[PDB]
Parts: C-alpha cells; sequence; structure tokens
C-alpha cells in the first residue's frame, strides 16, 4: 500500500497519483 | 516535495497537493 511505497520507502509522483480518484 | 519519505500528515498533504480536484483516498492499513 501507500505506506510501503511512500513512507517506508521513497515516494514518487507516479505512486501518489495511483491514489488520486 | 514528492521524492522523499512521506509519512502521516506529511503524506496526506502531498496527496492533497498532487491530486487537486480529483481528490484521493488514504488507506494506511493494507
Amino acid at each position: 500500500g501507500i505506506v510501503e511505497q511512500c513512507c517506508t520507502s521513497i515516494c514518487s509522483l507516479y505512486q501518489l497519483e495511483n491514489y488520486c480518484n | 516535495f514528492v521524492n522523499q519519505h512521506l509519512c502521516g500528515s506529511h503524506l496526506v498533504e502531498a496527496l492533497y497537493l498532487v491530486c487537486x480536484e480529483r481528490x484521493f483516498f488514504y488507506t494506511p492499513k493494507t
């Protein structure tokens, strides 16, 4: 999930946008 | 601002800024 991708590893715009509606 | 470790309120703020009017979902447990 987002925590694994952005908090415990380095986040990216690509990944953040996966969580926009 | 997005290319770093982002946790908690810091992560939610990034989602808010990036997603704009699209909105977003934040699901930390999964």
